[PDB]
RNA sequence: AGCGUGCUACUUAUACUUCACCGUGAUUGCUGUUUUGACGCUUUCACGAGUAGGCAGGCGUGGAGGUCAGUGACGAAGCCUUUGCUGUAAAGCUGGGUCGAACGGCCUCUAGUGCAGAUCUUGGUGGUAGUAGCAAAUAUUCAAAUGAGAACUUUGAAGACUGAAGUGGGGAAAGGUUCCAUGUCAACAGCAGUUGGACAUGGGUUAGUCGAUCCUAAGAGAUGGGGAAGCUCCGUUUCAACGUGC
RNA sequence: GGCGAAAGACUAAUCGAACCAUCUAGUAGCUGGUUCCUGCCGAAGUUUCCCUCAGGAUAGCAGAAGCUCGUAUCAGUUUUAU
RNA sequence: GCCUAGACCGAGGACUGCGGUUUUUACCUAGGAUGUUGGCAUAAUGAUCUUAAGUCGCCCGUCUUGAAACACGGACCAAGGAGUCUAACGUCUAUGCGAGUGUUUGGGUGUAAAACCCGUACGCGUAAUGAAAGUGAACGAAGGUGGGGGCCCAUUAGGGUGCACCAUCGACCGAUCCUGAUGUGUUCGGAUGGAUUUGAGUAAGAGCAUAGCUGUUGGGACCCGAAAGAUGGUGAACUAUGCCUG
RNA sequence: UGACCUCAAAUCAGGUAGGACUACCCGCUGAACUUAAGCAUAUCAAUAAGCGGAGGAAAAGAAACCAACAGGGAUUGCCUCAGUAGCGGCGAGUGAAGCGGCAAAAGCUCAAAUUUGAAAUCUGGCGUCUUUGGCGUCCGAGUUGUAAUUUGAAGAAGGUAUCUUUGGGCCCGGCUCUUGUCUAUGUUCCUUGGAACAGGACGUCACAGAGGGUGAGAAUCCCGUGCGAUGAGAUGACCCGGGUCUGUGUAAAGUUCCUUCGACGAGUCGAGUUGUUUGGGAAUGCAGCUCUAAGUGGGUGGUAAAUUCCAUCUAAAGCUAAAUAUUGGCGAGAGACCGAUAGCGAACAAGUACAGUGAUGGAAAGAUGAAAAGAACUUUGAAAAGAGAGUGAAAAAGUACGUGAAAUUGUUGAAAGGGAAGGGCUUGAGAUCAGACUUGGUAUUUUGCAUGCUGCGGUUUACCGGGCCAG
């Protein structure tokens, strides 16, 4: 049951796995029918675009801080800045997220500029709008028209400024300070009451 | 080549659709071409065979035989001509069953419904 | 292909290559890793030392995103410089104008100090550097800028 | 096969002591099935050994760059007359390869006109070869929708479709392909190199953009035409050269003389 | 023609020597004559047992891509055969006969791919073998008729037996047309068969009073209720506002 | 579970725990079988551990693929010396 | 040295060689059989099949130290009938690209399950080590010594350079142990220098992907084979026992 | 004599439930074989069987979330995370989630507020109309609370500057579905054949050379195919493009700022313990029992506890398409699938015949021919049959039907044979087969061809040379 110099395997096939085998023979058929659904939906609502405009947000965690991606909806503050009521905004292809807030200014400004770029190109029809004017429009892809773009990483040339303390020393000192913050605070405090009670 | 997704290239489906066709669907199957003379008299190239049409046999042992159709034996997928009979050693005669694809109609049995069918198919009847 | 297998060559020979005495059976020795401490001990000891037992402390709910910190050495640091401006940068660079290399935007966590640099000032931006890596960078007249 | 095929029985082995093999048997009585063996791959009505499953591997992955390597190699082979003749095409009455036709062929709309164009450019003998080579397939494949077999004719490669594809649709054996989408299943049928390809001038011009050159970059992202590991593909001409023959030793006999 | 011993000749192993051919391994040479095969040709030498097992090269079967503008109703495939040929072999090809609709070669792909065995599976057929046997229940015989045909059908005469706790005459359970007439003998009646509970075609079961139907028995079991996740369980007038009252 | 004047009796030719279907192709270190040809090479029943002793793992013996080299230094042998 | 009797074989296929006689740029017995004669071609010859004779030959498969066995299976024939597929892997081989590699989750496209095109991520790789906090690979031409194919210079030799790889001694990174500089939130820091210690490390990357044979593990797992166990149901027409009515 | 409350009755008026199907779905309940080379925890498996409940999908779902970041933002699925953190006689085994890329994207509703200058609300009866309903009226429900207003993203009541936006019904189209009808070109010639759909010649059409049929391989004989064209019937508050009539918009909704407020779900949260379950480890969820809250309170922050902060949501009420699943049903299209001992058990009057008391078990069985043309008639026979004849391309196709193997058997022929037979090797005999007078060359004569003597069989002895067997 255990022979030769081989890796030890974890093959989890001790249950009735043969009754739950899902083979995706319909991958091509699903692709084609997905395209047909997409075409029907696009043709139903033309020239109004198929996608709602989405914001741009920072990916969470220390691993994905660098990347920026498409969010769910513009916050109520971002819509407040461009003067669109959220109830109204949902009707003109702008997605809304009541849950997100803006602690920083960079994301808020980027999404405000995104909303302004969208609002500039928006043409809202009405009863007086006739079939010829509507016919003169093309159904765009909102996501491609307003793509989420990564901010440019720093490159080029800059002047060199060398601090006295090395970066390695800076990191070591920061680690040490964080490690001993609590014990140093406790020591300093108890010394404070010791020298403020016996010196009374 | 067939393009429609509603058309089947299956041999077994094609043969099942033929042998279990109803008598109404068998009427269209037993179509016969018209003679060269009628194909310009009516400007129609083929019609479902009928009881009182006159046909000329063009293929088989009975090629060249003429006569008026007697019955469209739809169950047997065949027609029986007036004098296309085979005699048994008994002395009785049995009709010879010819397929309508192996005859030409030399004279149509024309009434109100046939003429409308001829007009429908782009031809001239009257 | 089944035609190139030895099953096609074993046809006609009684045992199909499994021997007449041994008599290929269902599971002699057990199933899986059975008997690893009893009758398969001689195999586990020889080829998989350290297999049995506990070492170290548990870590409930370990999130691997915290420990994300890909390394880049100094011998590979100039690949992060744009390819078409590398030669121009390598020639005219000076303390008044040196190329800036943001290692974080390229997906790296720590700058390590293996290899030798071109004798060219650079401005390196990293979340972390090793002691030797930063000594080598300042030795060519560069600097390390810590970012977050 | 069906998952339960051969296993719709309640059979039990009779055990030993009843002078019959220990295979499971159908119980009950009154039918002739009673007492008959069951469930075995050796038994009539049992299930086959290792019944076939749908999660067998059906598709195979090929590296994209390798697939493009093969496409380029087949396109190159289409211009070698010995390979086209070995492939089996009647190209002896075509003066030179590749065969490039003016773009007026991209706009034909009737099969009669397209057939006349094929006749004019000398590629109709191969169409007639296709017509004549129609035979009934041998074996049970003719019960499964593969009733007739024939040869492969020329492949027509175009740049703009103005009806050439529908015009050549009904010509037997002739395949059409856009220059943008060329695949190995048309370029080397049966893994045998040397398809007979008729290019339009538009497709022939677009080839250099599709696969690039030393001056043109391929539209395919990051793609370059592959490099041969040998620079001169004629080795006899290389061997019988001044460079090589000025340093070799004199040759012995073609056949050693029997000295004993 | 025994025993001890010596000598001479002679006999013969797939052993040894020389030679031929096969294969394997090594080895010589081969492009200004390499020439349409260098995965080839060529020189020389040695070697050849073999289970379990390993590897290599091949033969064959179903299906797939390509090709032979392949074979075929003037006969495909299959099958039989001292018609032979080829290959060490797996096998391939062919002559003759039979037969009637498809099938092969070559380059590749693919697999439910090769049987003498498994008290193998299913089907079929033998020897045994015209053999064992067709022997309980006392017992049959003569004639006539019918019929192609009579030990066995019908009728007569006789002889018998069951011997009223019957081989009699009825029923309950169970069967289901076996009932009756006419016709009939392919199969069945372990011989036979003109006979039959067989086969085919028809016909036939009549109720106020005979039964069921009604009553209650051992019991079964709704309802109101009470359990139980629930399928359902308990209870039978039950902790009930219980008459489809007269 | 029943039933038993008790035999482990009987419970539909089934009883020291019925029958039917399913889980289920239950597991088997044990028995039986395991399908074409030729060519080349070719064993082991021994070591250690195992609730191990009809079984495994391990080393050994065998094949295959080769790779670095081209007589280097090697040998189931003798001699001399020790 | 000479004479002499018999048997078996005749591979090869222009010439080339070694010799000999030289009367000779000739010939020979000297790197493998030719000459001549007869007969036959309705046949001499060869092959196969059937059979006789002589001689040898036990019935195959199987487990086994040992089978013709008085060990087991096999009356006979046809057809079916047993190492398969998958997930994850190891070695090796082929192919593509190569510090990268992988299009095919998805989108675009289409002659529509194909073919063709696209790209973000992600996987594996490019860095290790420690339980962890953490730290994180050049003294030197990426080191020295002994070999080392090949190449260069020679002219046997010899000298130079020496990739892969082998032996060896070191250097670098992490862990462990020791030492403890300038300093300090006075308990932190950890420079420097070491240690019969340790790592699946560095020391000018080798991988990734696809395919194939083989081997492994889990799966019904080469095929057939239990005595058992569980879940849900069906039976008191037999039989056991009680009761009711005869 | 009357209301009210609670509880009844009625063949009261009008409704509703049950049962069936099984592939997927939501729950409950719940094993053991098996693996661990034994076995008890574990594993199989939070599976099979059992029970309850649905739909075209179901479920879930607009945070008492994930996190610890520069933060994301309902639910679901895929790829990945990851065979990882972890769990585990720390053995065998097992094992998620966050992030990221993508598919699809859609949001909301109540309770808790005095309408209080007017229960403004709703079922039913009756009447009527233009009827999935409207209008009127009368009872009834309801104040122990039916409407309007608000749902934490807020919002309310006042004040505020003005601005912005807008209801319904019918009629025809469109889009979706179903369905009707209509369409190119040889049956020209010759040969074989029973039959031409075969071979050959000459063709024709082709947005149709898919497939099927017809007496053999049929683009062109027929149906279809391809291309489309044109009718009809549906269907859609919850699709839009138009007309047309009503719009009761002193209405409603939103938008700015100010002030004051801002109700927010209890035997619930939470805690202990027990059991089960989970990767969840001083306890992941669920459930029982005991205890049992609060109002910046409460939950979460994966090691128990106290002290102090921070971050993040706002439970104990509710609805909601799509992306996802689908061995059932309905309808289609396909395949490197099987080809009648195979493939479903079933290609057939197959869940049939038949067995069993019952639950249940459960087969075998395709093919004459193009067409029955299925053998008239004569004769022998009691008949079945036979012999003639006849039909047929074929009776070497007669329903005991295409081909018709082997075992096994009959007849004929050959051969051998003292208690087996069979085999190898060798030769003999008999039978069969093969081969050089070669594609032999040399002059030769006549026989024979369309032809104006020319390729070349024919013959016999000469000559040369050969083959084979021998000396």
């Amino acid at each position: 049951a255990i022979s030769k110099n081989l890796p030890l395997l974890n093959n989890h096939f001790r249950k009735h796995w043969q009754e739950r085998v899902r083979v995706h023979f319909d991958q091509a058929g699903k692709k084609a029918s997905r395209r047909q659904s997409r075409l029907r939906k696009a043709a139903k609502i033309a020239p109004r675009p198929i996608d709602a405009l989405r914001p741009v947000v920072r990916a969470p965690t220390v691993k994905y801080n660098r990347k920026v991606r498409a969010g769910r909806g513009f916050t109520l503050a971002e819509l407040k800045a461009v003067g669109i009521a959220p109830k109204y905004a949902r009707t003109i292809g702008i997605s809304v997220d009541h849950r997100r807030q803006n602690k920083s200014q960079e994301t808020f400004d980027a999404n405000v500029a995104r909303l302004q770029e969208y609002k500039s190109k928006l043409v809202i029809f009405d009863k007086k709008t006739k079939a010829s004017e509507v016919a003169s429009f093309e159904q765009v892809d909102v996501s491609a028209t307003f793509p989420v773009e990564q901010p440019a990483p720093e490159s080029g040339l800059r002047a060199v400024e060398v601090p006295e303390q090395t970066a390695y020393r800076t990191l070591r000192l920061a680690r040490n300070e964080k490690k001993y913050k609590g014990i140093r605070e406790k020591r300093a405090k108890e010394k404070a009451e010791a020298e403020a009670e016996k010196a009374k | 080549a067939k393009i429609s997704q509603d058309v089947s290239s299956s041999r077994s489906k094609a043969r099942k659709a033929y042998f279990t066709a109803s008598s109404v669907e068998r009427r269209v199957l037993l179509s016969a071409p018209l003679s060269k003379e009628l194909r310009q008299q009516y400007n129609v190239k083929s019609l479902p065979i009928r009881q009182n049409d006159e046909v000329l046999v063009v293929r088989g042992s009975k090629k060249g035989s003429e006569g008026k159709v007697n019955s469209v034996y739809r169950l047997k997928f065949a027609i029986q001509v007036d004098k296309l009979q085979k005699e048994k050693s008994n002395g009785a005669s049995v009709p010879i069953n010819i397929h309508p694809s192996k005859v030409v109609i030399t004279k149509l049995h024309l009434d109100k419904d046939r003429k409308a069918l001829i007009q429908r198919k782009g031809g001239k009847a009257e | 292909p089944t035609r190139l297998t030895k099953t096609r060559k074993h046809r006609g020979n009684v045992s199909a290559g499994k021997g007449r005495i041994g008599k290929h059976r269902k599971h002699p020795g057990g199933r899986g890793k059975a008997g690893g401490q009893h009758h398969h001990r001689t195999n586990l000891d020889k080829y998989h030392p350290g297999y049995f037992g506990k070492v170290g402390m548990r870590y409930f709910h370990k999130q691997q995103n915290h420990f994300w910190r890909p390394e880049i050495n100094l011998d590979k640091l100039w690949t992060l410089v744009d390819s078409e401006k590398k030669d121009e940068y390598l020639s005219k660079s000076s303390a008044s104008a040196a190329p800036v290399i943001d290692t974080l935007a390229h997906g790296y966590g720590k700058v390590l100090g293996k290899g030798r640099l071109p004798e060219v000032p650079v401005i390196v931006k990293a979340r972390f550097v090793s002691k030797l890596a930063e000594e080598k960078i300042r030795a060519v007249g560069g600097v390390v800028e810590l970012v977050a | 096969v069906a998952e339960n095929a051969g296993h719709q029985t309640s059979a039990e082995s009779w055990g030993t002591g009843r002078a019959v093999a220990r295979i499971p048997r159908v119980g009950g009585g009154g039918t002739h099935r009673s007492g008959q063996a069951a469930f075995g791959n050796m038994c009539r009505g049992g299930r086959m050994f290792a019944p076939t499953k749908t999660w067998r591997r059906w598709n195979v992955k090929v590296n994209h760059n390798e697939k493009r390597y093969a496409t380029a190699s087949a396109i190159a082979a289409s211009a070698v007359t010995s390979l086209v003749l070995a492939r089996g095409h009647r190209v002896e009455q075509v003066k030179e390869l590749p065969l490039v036709v003016s773009n007026e062929f991209e706009s034909v709309t009737k099969t009669k006109d397209a057939v006349a164009v094929l006749k004019a450019v000398g590629a109709h003998k191969d169409v007639v070869k296709v017509i004549k080579s129609k035979k009934l397939r041998a074996g049970k494949g003719k019960l499964r929708g593969r009733r007739f077999t024939q040869r492969r004719g020329p492949l027509v490669v175009y740049a703009q479709d103005n009806g050439i594809v529908k015009a050549l649709r009904n010509v037997p054996g002739v395949e059409t392909a856009s220059v943008k989408h060329l695949g190995l299943l048309q370029l080397a049928p049966g893994a045998h190199l040397g398809r007979f390809i008729i290019w339009t001038q538009g497709a022939f011009e677009s080839l250099d953009s599709v696969y690039g050159s030393d001056s043109t970059k391929s539209i395919k992202s990051g793609y370059t035409l592959p490099s041969n590991i040998i620079s001169n593909t004629d080795v006899t001409r290389l061997i019988n050269s001044a460079e090589v023959q000025a340093v070799v030793r004199p040759a012995g006999e073609k056949t050693q003389k029997k000295s004993h």
